[PDB]
């Protein structure tokens, strides 16, 4: 066969282990879900807008007391509620609360006030790998599969606690101090022990399921992780047109070209994540993960070292300090304007 | 190329979710 005693009794011995740990580790997660106002604003100092979305802005800030500096997400609870995103809201805080993982992000404090809400998370300085991927343009393989194989743990640790991600792609994921992977937004992620139907995600990372109006799995979380090694590795993802709809039209064709560098393991392992038929692809199968844990592409990959992360990243990014945000796009910065009535509050009490 | 054909998508930037 293709293993010989020694290392089919390392490789089965390791995915028993593996076992192990999530299993402790989903125990953990429930125990925490069940039993979770832990700091205020005054307690921070406010530096500089780090990033923006519909929701509001994440600002790096300094806890006064400490001198630590994290990253706030601040959210316009009126805002949210125009946005019909109060469920996503409170559920993002709810799993950043609960999970554990080396490439999730922390979250350390959480608090709201008239107007807003605000998540407190570690400061992750290196940036987004979406600036590094563009501004370097493509990543090798082994720089690819380095990122690759934390995305495939951290899906393997989020897919044990039945949470779908749905929204991978370079731009929520952020470069850490020792060139490693966080991730950090969950605002689509749902507990999905069988199938979901909402329609979700970005155009071009979108699984044909979705896309198709079906009822869908965490299976379209393992089509996302082919995108986005397609897209690392290339530099472009696979699916791209003008408008959405023509990007939908090719991802749901069953077709997917390749460039001429990609090396032929890249391209099996490809056609296996991006595998319409869901019968076929790559995570879905019988033997879960393992497929794609045991492909050849991953073959020189030390799954345990990565978890350990005690891989010497193949890029690190600039670091001048605490609190430096040169690795951040500079964005306009409005004022945290606070009300001196209390807005929706019976829609986030629970937050 | 492809990657021109990238380029004229226009997509280039960071990208949404949808609503
Ligand atoms: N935790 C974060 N660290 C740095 N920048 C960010 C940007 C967006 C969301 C979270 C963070």
């Amino acid at each position: 066969g293709h293993m010989g005693n020694a290392a089919a009794a390392k490789k089965g011995s390791e995915q028993e282990s593996v076992k192990e740990f999530l299993a402790k580790a989903k125990e953990e997660f429930l125990k925490k879900w069940e039993s979770p106002n832990t700091a205020q604003l005054d307690h921070f100092d406010r530096i500089k807008t780090l990033g923006t979305g519909s929701f509001g802005r994440v600002m790096l800030v300094k806890h006064k007391e400490t001198g630590n500096h994290y990253a706030m997400k601040i959210l316009d609870k009126q805002k949210v509620v125009k946005l019909k995103q109060i469920e996503h809201t409170l559920n993002e805080k709810r799993i950043l609360q609960a999970v554990n993982f080396p490439f999730l992000v922390k979250l350390e404090f959480s608090f709201k006030d008239n107007s807003n809400l605000y998540m407190v998370m570690e400061y992750v300085p290196g940036g987004e790998m979406f600036s590094h991927l563009r501004r370097i343009g493509r990543f090798s393989e082994p720089h690819a599969r380095f990122y690759a194989a934390q995305i495939v743990l951290t899906f393997e640790y989020l897919h044990s606690l039945d949470l779908i991600y749905r929204d991978l792609k370079p731009e929520n994921l952020l470069i850490d101090q020792q060139g490693y992977i966080q991730v950090t937004d969950f605002g689509f992620a749902k507990r999905v022990k069988g199938r979901t139907w909402t329609l979700c995600g970005t155009p071009e990372y979108l699984a044909p399921e979705i896309i198709l109006s079906k009822g869908y799995n965490k299976a379209v979380d393992w089509w996302a992780l082919g995108v986005l090694i397609y897209e690392m590795a290339a530099g472009y993802p696979p699916f791209f047109a003008d408008q959405p709809i023509q990007i939908y039209e090719k991802i749901v064709s069953g077709k997917v070209r390749f460039p001429s560098h990609f090396s032929s393991d890249l391209k099996d392992l490809l056609r296996n994540l991006l595998q319409v038929d869901l019968t076929k692809r790559f995570g879905n199968l019988k033997n879960g993960v393992n497929d794609i844990k045991n492909h050849k592409w991953f073959a020189t990959t030390d799954w345990i070292a990565i978890y350990q992360r005690k891989v010497e990243a193949p890029f690190i990014p600039k670091f001048k300090g605490p609190g430096d945000t040169s690795n951040f796009d500079d964005y306009e910065e409005e004022e945290i304007r606070v009300s001196i009535n209390e807005k929706c509050g019976k829609e986030f009490t629970e937050f | 190329t492809t990657y021109a054909d990238f380029i004229a998508s226009g997509r280039t930037g960071r990208r949404n979710a949808i609503h």
